[PDB]
């Protein structure tokens, strides 16, 4: 966790290019946006959660 | 003993190789 | 006391736990809760904590 | 041509050697003499051979082949050196020549083999080129051809009777030898898409059906598909059905399963919801060939306990009880839903009943904890309880609270079991009334009454302590009415010999209980109970052929073992 | 503050549904985990399996 925070601080400000891998953090909840591949969606059958 | 059978197989293979070499190259002195 | 109401007992126990945690070492919360003393007397002896 | 001639000669020697053993049968052969006769044809004895192509030991042939290589014509060079490598490797290639063969005499079998030979070849060709025509016209032609291939394979290896799934053992083993699974498996795991393709789904379903047919009743096919279990661990319905079908009546497989399968199915239940197929698979795996595995029951109980109430859905509270009451009415008639709602609950309770069987204390304690006897009696006593509920519910009650290593005294002192007996009498009367209409008889209720209703009573009364309970002394008329109802069921003319034997044994148990308690049974009942108490050569050739197959397998193993030094030389 | 507002809203909804006895098992799970989260929230600690 400490290493994650260190690299997050160090890499801050760099430009995002297409094909990069990113995470979305919801500021209101301080929770990341995740997709679960082992779980189906609520109102849709053959989607993911 | 398994070493005895291994030696028998090794000598059989060596004899086969020698006779095949003799057949192919021929009598060369 | 039946086995069929174990989750209900759990819910009531959790409610009384949050009540006790909320009233601890605080004057205003204790004053607020004490108004419901007449309500919360008659539930003693049912193992609802 | 020379290779085929060598194969023919060795097969002739092999059959000549077994000619003596055919009359001899005690049965063992002289492998050393056969090996010595076989090893002579290959050469290496230094007297040349007619099979030699130059009468000089191959010196001229070798000289020619090497001299056909330094030319600047690349096809010539390739052909020459391929001929070299084929020349130096004659004995081993003859060995793989044996490692392929097949076909004994019988009937149309002759043209069935020809029909099935090229079907697998074209299936392999289409699978290899599947990526070319897959959607990311040739496509429709490939679709129809593979559909016909799978249909033919399914309907050629199965002896389709009227209503019994009969499989031809010879056809199953012939398909095993050909290697049908070795292509169908790769057909299963081709890359495709699921959003916009449906004919692919039909082909996939046909492939699953054919695999289930290939393992229908054959132990060897199930054992061989057991190596590719890791490919079938999917939350899909078809994979679950296939794993069920390859595990039916397989005790040794069920005894040798890691916890990965059961844990994966429990997690599938937790994630993709409660489905009937998973519970049916658990029913199949827990008990096999009429024998229950203690380790299987222990691991499935640990799995369900770890899962918790997410999987174990119980309608115990009155709030859920009323929902169950109104949901039964929708469950009425032939309304299965084949997945959700109440049949899942039914299959779960048969699962618990089967897992509790065997006087397993570990399972019995958990089943007792999960469902109280008060809930059981409140469920059964309701008029809404249909026989579909009653069969499994009473089966679980009997299997958990009677057939126990450690007995519980609550079911020996309560008075609700007499209400249970009254309900059983009501069901017996309903069955007797239904006897008047054989054309539209309620078969489910009749089977319930004939088997379970007397089975629970017999299991309860078999214990010597049941007679010691003096609670029946005030309810003797109830006991005699129950005996009269059981005998009236015995009066029915639609009794299966299994059902008839069960009813007779239960009548005997009730009579023994009455004798022990000195109960004055009715004169007519006593009198009627006393009156009641008062292929030859073809099969041999086939077996000899199986022996021949095994013995030639041992023989070719022996030749490979003794030729590995010669091959390396 | 927002967590407190949301917890109050969901607790009120659960109470309204429970005073008529028309709740389901998933709602019971939700309210139980909500109450556990409330315990850990007021106490200031974090869940550790205890």
């Amino acid at each position: 966790k400490k290493q994650n925070e260190t690299e997050n601080r160090k890499l801050l400000g760099t430009v995002i290019q297409y094909g990069n891998v990113i995470q979305l953090l919801h500021l209101k909840s301080n929770k990341y946006l995740t997709v679960n591949k082992r779980l189906p969606a609520l109102l849709e059958k053959n989607a993911m959660r | 003993s398994p070493p005895l059978r291994q030696l028998e197989d090794h000598k059989r293979g060596e004899a086969l190789r020698q006779i095949l070499v003799n057949r192919y190259y021929g009598n060369i002195r | 006391g039946d086995q069929r109401h174990a989750p209900f007992r759990h819910i009531c126990r959790l409610c009384y736990r949050v009540l006790r945690h909320s009233q601890q070492d605080y004057r205003k919360n204790q004053e607020y809760i004490a108004k419901q003393f007449g309500f919360m007397q008659k539930q003693i002896g049912y193992d609802v904590l | 041509v020379r290779l085929d001639y060598r194969i023919s000669c060795l097969l002739c020697i092999f059959k000549r050697e077994f000619d003596e053993s055919n009359s001899q049968s005690p049965g063992a052969l002289d492998f050393e003499h056969i090996e010595e006769q076989a090893e002579g044809i290959f050469g290496g004895s230094e007297e040349n051979t007619p099979l030699d192509l130059d009468d000089h030991g191959g010196r001229t042939f070798l000289r020619v082949l090497l001299h056909l290589t330094m030319h600047d014509y690349p096809p010539l060079v390739s052909g020459a050196l391929q001929l070299l490598f084929r020349h130096f490797s004659q004995r081993q290639e003859v060995l793989q020549a044996f490692k392929q063969v097949q076909l004994l005499v019988t009937s149309q079998d002759v043209d069935n083999y020809k029909q099935i030979k090229q079907d697998l070849d074209q299936l392999r060709s289409i699978v290899e080129k599947s990526e070319l025509w897959v959607y990311k016209s040739t496509s429709s032609y490939n679709y129809r051809v593979v559909k016909e291939i799978l249909i033919r394979l399914s309907k050629l290896c199965v002896q389709e009777s009227a209503s019994v799934r009969k499989s031809r053992k010879q056809q199953q083993r012939l398909l095993r030898n050909m290697g049908a699974h070795a292509v169908v498996l790769e057909l299963l795991q081709i890359p495709y898409e699921k959003a916009e393709d449906t004919k692919m789904q039909e082909i996939m379903r046909l492939a699953h059906e054919f695999l289930q047919n290939f393992c229908a009743g054959n132990q060897q096919n199930q054992a061989l598909l057991h190596k590719h279990i890791n490919l079938f661990l999917n939350p899909g319905i078809l994979e679950a059905v296939t794993m069920q079908h390859i595990f039916m009546n397989n005790f040794q497989l069920c005894s040798e399963i890691n916890e990965r399968v059961v844990q994966h199915f429990v997690h599938c239940i937790e994630t993709h919801g409660r489905n009937v197929q998973y519970i049916k698979f658990l029913q199949t795996i827990v008990k096999a060939e009429g024998k229950f595995i203690k380790k299987c029951q222990d691991m499935v109980m640990a799995e369900l306990v770890n899962s918790g109430e997410d999987v174990l859905v119980f309608y115990n509270d009155r709030a859920s009880f009323q929902t169950l009451i109104q949901m039964m009415r929708s469950e009425r008639d032939r309304m299965d839903e084949n997945s959700p709602l109440f049949m899942y609950h039914i299959h779960l309770v048969e699962l618990l009943a089967v897992c509790t069987e065997g006087k397993n204390v570990y399972t019995e304690i958990k089943c007792n904890s999960l469902l109280p006897l008060d809930d059981i009696v409140r469920v059964v006593t309701h008029e809404d309880c249909i026989p579909e509920v009653k069969i499994a519910y009473i089966n679980f009650l009997n299997h958990c609270y009677v057939d126990t290593e450690v007995e519980m005294k609550e079911i020996y002192t309560s008075n609700h079991m007499w209400k249970l007996f009254e309900n059983f009498l009501v069901d017996i009367c309903r069955a007797c009334n239904n006897t008047s209409d054989r054309k539209h008889a309620d078969s489910v209720l009749e089977k319930y009454v004939t088997e379970i209703v007397m089975s629970i009573v017999t299991t309860f009364f078999s214990s010597p302590f049941s007679d010691q309970s003096t609670t029946l002394q005030t309810r003797q008329p109830v006991f005699v009415q129950l005996l009269q109802g059981v005998f009236r069921v015995y009066h029915c003319n639609w009794l299966m010999p299994s059902q008839k034997a069960s009813v007779e044994s239960c009548i005997r148990v009730l009579s023994d209980v009455a004798k022990s308690r000195a109960i004055a049974i009715p004169v007519d009942l006593d009198s009627q109970v006393n009156n009641l108490f008062l292929r030859d050569s073809v099969l041999a050739a086939s077996r000899d052929y199986r022996n021949i197959i095994e013995r030639l397998q041992d023989i070719v193993s022996a030749l490979e073992d003794r030729l590995r030094p010669l091959v390396q030389a | 503050l927002d967590f407190a507002n949301d917890a109050s809203k969901v607790l009120g909804s659960i109470a309204g549904k429970l005073e008529k006895g028309t709740i389901t098992q998933n709602e019971r799970r939700s309210v139980t985990k909500l109450l556990e989260d409330l315990v850990y929230f007021v106490t200031g600690g974090t869940n550790s399996g205890q």
